[PDB]
Parts: C-alpha cells; structure tokens; sequence
RNA sequence: UAAGGUGAUAUGAACCGUUAUAACCGGCGAUUUCCGAAUGGGGAAACCCAGUGUGUUUCGACACACUAUCAUUAACUGAAU
RNA sequence: AGGACCGAACCGACUAAUGUUGAAAAAUUAGCGGAUGACUUGUGGCUGGGGGUGAAAGGCCAAUCAAACCGGGAGAUAGCU
RNA sequence: CGAAGGUGUGCUGUGAGGCAUGCUGGAGGUAUCAGAAGUGCGAAUGCUGACAUAAGUAACGAUAAAGCGGGUGAAAAGCCCGCUCGCCGGAAGACCAAGGGUUCCUGUCCAACGUUAAUCGGGGCAGGGUGAGUCGACCCCUAAGGCGAGGCCGAAAGGCGUAGUCGAUGGGAAACAGGUUAAUAUUCCUGUACUUGGUGUUACUGCGAAGGGGGGACGGAGAAGGCUAUGUUGGCCGGGCGACGGUUGUCCCGGUUUAAGCGUGUAGGCUGGUUUUCCAGGCAAAUCCGGAAAAUCAAGGCUGAGGCGUGAUGACGAGGCACUACGGUGCUGAAGCAACAAAUGCCCUGCUUCCAGGAAAAGCCUCUAAGCAUCAGGUAACAUCAAAUCGUACCCCAAACCGACACAGGUGGUCAGGUAGAGAAUACCAAGGCGCUUGAGAGAACUCGGGUGAAGGAACUAGGCAAAAUGGUGCCGUAACUUCGGGAGAAGGCACGCUGAUAUGUAGGUGAAGCGACUUGCUCGUGGAGCUGAAAUCAGUCGAAGAUACCAGCUGGCUGCAACU
C-alpha cells in the first residue's frame, strides 16, 4: 500500500527550506524559536 | 600475531518499545441496539 | 596568469595506491591529493612548475569522505562519537614525456 | 608572571625553555573563509552567474575595489506643455 | 465511426476462502469489472480549518475528521467516579 | 581500636516503637530540650525501573527443492569449488530516474546484529574505489505558478499587482567502435570523429537593435507503403564420427560481428518557379513579410528513412599453441556471404479523416532604425588557444527507496531472444538470475490447499454459497421483442490429429541472372532461377479420446428498479 512519507528533495526544500522560512515573518518566527531552544538543526536544509 | 579489535562499533544496542492501538469490531457483539 | 602562493598551495600530497602505481607505469599517469578548491588549470601550472615536467591533461575527481567513529574519554568516562571525515579532490596529471619522482 | 611548556582525548613523536624575547595571564592591535539583515543579479542557507573600473601578464589569464532598497539633502538633465 | 465489442499491460474492488497476538494497522489466493476514454500515469504548481475540496458518502484534507494538527489561555470546569 | 546503611539474634513497652550486640560496611552520626515540615502508602485500569507467569509453549515470514563429493575450519544442512536436480524468463533478467547515502571492491574478525549455526554477510575494523569540450547538471529560453522597484489597497501585520525576475515535468551546440580494473568508463587507452567560442593572418565586403517578419510550433483516430533492429534457413569455415541398435551423411556442434563520422541522394512528403513595377498594412522603415499588376519558363526548390561506398590491407573472431600460483594470463587466428521473414522502432512533426479545433519564449534565418563611415563590424579560408565547475561508486519492482522488521504490500521510464500461439496471454526454454537464513524425522485427530469418487442429482441452504460445468477456429442455423442499430456467439449443430496425392511445395508472396529500352544508374520493361508458403479436396491410418496439455463464454424463461458508459 502507499504510505503518506512520498519522498521528493526539491519539494521538501521548497516546503520547508531556509529560504522558505525566511521568505515570511511567521517563518522567521519559526527560526526564532528553534533558535531559542537551541536546535542542533534549524531546518530540513541539508 | 593477530591483534586484538577491541572497537566493536556496534557493541551498544540501543532497545526501544512502542505498540499501536487497534481496531476491533463490536457491532454483533452488543446485547442492546 | 596564477601567482606563485596559489601554486605553492593547491598541491598537497602525491596519492599512493595500486591504482596511482598502474597509471603511472602504464599511461604515465601521477596522481595527487589536491586543495578542493583547486582547478584544472591551477593543477597543471603548479606541476608544471613546482615539479618541472610538461603537463598532458588534468582530470580531477572530488571523493567524499567517509563516517569514522572511535571513542574519547571525558572525565573517567568513554563515549562513542561520530563524524566524517573531509572531502578531497583527487587529479590525474597526465605527463607528456618527463619522468616524476 | 615565570620554571616549566607544545588545550582535553594524550600515551607517544619531534621539539621549545630555565635570570630576561618558552608557555600562561591582561590592555591595545593584525588576520578574520562561506552562509546569514546579506546588500551586484539569482537561489532549493552555506551555492550559481555577472557588470564597471584600477593594476599585472609568460597572452593562457590573474589580483583588487565598487555595483541592494528606502528616507533626506545636493548637483546635473527634463514629458505630455 | 464508437463515453462500440472480446481480451493482456494498466486502473479498479463484486463473491468466497484464508488470515484476525496477520507475511500485512485492509493483504493473499481463486474467480470478477473497465480496458480510446466522463481513461490512466510521472513531474511541478494552487486551494487551509467554520476553511478547502467533494459525479454528494458527513466522503477526503499525512494510518486522525459532524470541524485537522501543534503550541498557548490552562492546573478550563467536573453537584460525577 | 570501626559512623551511617545492610543483615541476624536477644531484651523491652499498651501501641506507633525503643535498646543492646554478632556479621557486613568503610566515614560519618548525633543525647537532651526546643523549632520547621516535600513527615509515614497496598490499593487511585496511579508513575518509573527491575523481575515473574503463561513456557522452554506458539512461531522461525510465501509449498520454487534439493542431493552428493572435495576445501577451509575448533566446529559445516546453510560459506567456497565441482557435478547433478529444481524455479523465473514481458522476469524473479538487464539499464536508469526518484529516494538512499559508501550499502561498492579487497583484507581481516564473529561479541552484538542475521528469527538457527556461521568459517558467511548489506554486521565490526582497516585499506582502496567514482577520471568527461561531446552523458547529466549548471547555463540560454520560457509554462502553470511564485516573488515583485515604483503603484493601488489595507487599524498594524499585510493583500494584489506593473516593469521585471525566477520557475521544468517542455524547446537551445557537438563521440562512436574496440580494449582495460578487484572495484570507473561514450570519462582511462587505441583508432577514427565532431561542436561552439576567442584571438591573429589573408581575401572580399554594409554593417548595426530591449524594434519588424519568418521559424521554432505542436490534437485525436485510422490506413498504407518503403525500410531497419531482429530472427530463421542455406552457403562458407573450424571441429566431430559417437559408453546402447544405427550414424562419411540430404549427419552432429560452434562461428559467420564490425559503429559514429564523411560521400552519394532514393522509397516517400510538401510546394509552381524566376524577373520587373507599384503600396491606405507589419506602433518608424525596410531591399524582409503582406498585398496588387505585368512578362516569361512550369523541366525549380525544400525535406527525407533506408541502401551503397569509405571508415576498415583495421578491430573482433570459433579454436588452437604456451605458462600457471590452475586463479587465470600471454601468442596466433579460419570463414566472416546470400535468401526469406520482420516489428509496437524509423520515413512520419508525414498522409487521410473527425471535431471537442489541438503551449510559450529563446537559440536559428532575415529586414532595417538611431549610429558608424577609407574605422568598426560582416563573410570565407587558414592558424592557434579555450571548453571551467559540480555529478559519476553501489541498490534501484528492492534485504540499500516508502511500509517501526533482511516485512508475501507500494514504486515512474527503458530493452525484449527461440518453439507453439492472434498475442507483451499461456506452456516449455535461451542469455542471465535464483532455490525465498531454522533443520531432521514421523506419516494420529483436527485445520489449511488440492485430486478422485458407487447410486442419486439441489433432496443442501436464508440463497446452487462454494464447487462442478461451458469454453477455440471455420461453416450451417438462429425466436419473441425492437428506439431498426440491436436481441445474437441467441439457442442448436458438424469438421478438426498424422501420412500420401492433386502439387517430388499448390494459390499467393518475394524475386536473381539473362535480356530490352532510356533521360544511361539508388533506371525502366520483360523474364523466371532460387527462397517462402497457407487453405482445400480425395485416399489411407492410430488411439477410449485430434481446439487432446496450459489457455478458453454456462444457457434459456418471467418480473422490480435505474435509460445507457
């Protein structure tokens, strides 16, 4: 059967990326507080 | 003459445990409806 | 043109395996570990000066490091830690008719 | 301030030093890759592609600097008119 | 010619059996329907929670749906156990 | 010279408790009287950790299957080598994309991991491995869509959007064949090519846009015809003469390969061509496109598979001859042709037809504007240089991805050999790959998956559920009803094998030499060698049975509902 997890790398970038965060203030407001608990890893960027 | 490895890169296991809930079927089971 | 300190520092290591030997005794092949930023142009200056032979071609190849784990003691305590190792490019300098160390 | 040092792992190796220019500590400097407001354009962070000058060149090319947006001010020029 | 016919790939899911601490949190085996079309499929994109989308079943919206998930108001309130 | 804590013993109080001291333990503990509380646990399907029980019980994950000999080893059902057997074969083979991220190859180890053992491994450790001007990305161009200077809106946050700028799943330049590593190859080597750009020299010259025009550039279905991949047979070459009757022949086995590029330009497709003059169009202007006239030849041009030549007196090549560590390496090397059959591939982005009327932009070609004028630029030839950077291992219908698992599930593209067959169904095979990581016995009930059953034949049961049955091709024949298409494979029948003859292989298909023409070769007409080859009829013949297996409609009657897919 197939399950939900249906892996694409560009999508994953262009959902959940750096740049993607960065592009509006609720995101940004997402690395803020990643930043604040002090995440080894900000985002799915790799 | 061979040495000893003394790594065993894989000597900890790490051990989990988790389930998951299930569906079961109850409807001729019932004494009311 | 490149400058001298660009050559003097894109060359780092000759490069040792029974695959270096075989293209150097069959196709006059010398393969080196090079600065990962290096390109092909940079390599072939560099030998061509700093090791006085005249240069073919370059081919290069980036290889990644692998995962290597071992332990560190802290504090009267062994703990197991991961990491990779760094990523190096490889060239394959093709001499026309010198010969190298 | 000093008879001890080259951070932990660290044993070792090769060395440094012993009144003073070894190491360590403080003030002031220098260097400070790439990404990131990121600001030369772009982008799926840590990558791709430039333009204009200045200088160098063994003619293959190379080095450096600058080039975001907005606000205010000034100079220049300047549509319908 | 054809929302034409028989029938593989492909897309479905009508019946039975098995399985039901499963090989599997919906499958397997034997049959079954469509199979040039209102078809099917890869890769991208858009629609966001009283909102979407729905050849309409309160269907589906990450194994969750008569109002998703995460965090917060929050130690809600609980004449009940 | 032995505190707390732990563990026994004795004594003691009405109780919560207290005191003493044996052992353990190895450094803390606290009279008394006051003071303060995270102050006392058996329960809350309480929370966390540890350990039981069922129990050495169920199970060990597709019923594709294993058996021996040798090796290594402490030990071998499982590893290695060999010989047999079995399974897949439009896949259970091969190559990728996505995703993964070293799983790849070599050496070592067997704790843990592997549903058993393990000498083995996708496990541990160490070392190695990914080579590009041409493949891909990057790059040029744009779709859906996103972002968006100014702008327009909006309590703030922000929304929308113009110029623009991003965004592939689409369009834009160029390499093939052999060889090679334990692990990479269109990347390395050998041979033979090609593309784009820069810079010089020479010769000839109108060049020049964020502008105009062409082009790129596009649907579904259907039907040829011409080919090729590929296959079969013959010829040729090399080998063979049979563990059991026969086998010097209408005998057996194997091989008969060869590319990009360059040259030629033909089956086919499209289109009249060439000059001259003129202009209310292409935001301006144009010699280009569009339009209108005139003359003169339609005999021109674009496009295009395949074949042929060359590439190639080269490479490869059955097999021999050597060495060997028996792994494997080295040397040499025959023939290397024809006929027939061929695609879903190519011509074909074609042709015919239908209505539902089938991207964009750049590269590319062309035209001029501003501008530049003996410059600069453009064209051609030659020379020279440059083509950077990143990916490249391996899995990839799976033990490497998504499913918590070495999980009977899911996962897009490409290739597709033989005999039967309409076929990519199905059966058996090739190349290739596997026997599914517990075995060994036994041969009870019962369960599961199947085979067969006397007589009966739906009596079963809610119900023919399930099973059994039917099943192909050709021909004959086929009712009511009907919207005239249907109903309809209605129903129901019959013939099917093999051998010989018609006919030493027929009808048909293909088609060589030879010959005739021509506009003179990738030509035309005639001819019929050779190859291939149904179907039918007549005669005979074997069996219980000839669509013999796999495969493959059950049929008919009356009604409710919904027109139908």
């Amino acid at each position: 059967m197939k399950r939900t997890f249906q892996p694409s790398v560009l999508k994953r970038n262009r959902s959940h990326g750096f740049r993607a965060r960065m592009a509006t203030k609720n995101g940004r407001q997402v690395l803020a507080r990643r930043r604040a608990k002090g995440r080894a890893r900000l985002t799915v960027s790799k | 003459a061979n040495g000893e490895d003394s790594s065993f890169g894989s000597f900890t296991f790490t051990v989990e445990l988790f389930s998951t809930p299930v569906w079961i079927w109850w409807w001729p089971r019932i004494r009311g409806p | 043109m490149i400058r001298e300190e660009r050559l003097l520092k894109v060359l780092r290591a000759p490069h040792v395996s029974e695959k270096a030997s075989t293209a150097m005794e069959k196709s006059n092949t010398i393969v080196l570990k090079v600065a990962k930023d290096a390109t092909k142009a940079e390599i072939k200056a560099a030998v061509q000066k700093l090791f006085e032979v005249e240069v073919e071609v370059v081919n290069t190849l980036v290889v990644k490091g692998k995962v290597r784990q071992m332990t560190v003691r802290s504090g009267g305590r062994v703990i197991r830690t991961s990491g990779r190792r760094s990523d190096w490019k490889k060239a394959y300098v093709t001499l026309k008719e010198g010969q190298n160390l």
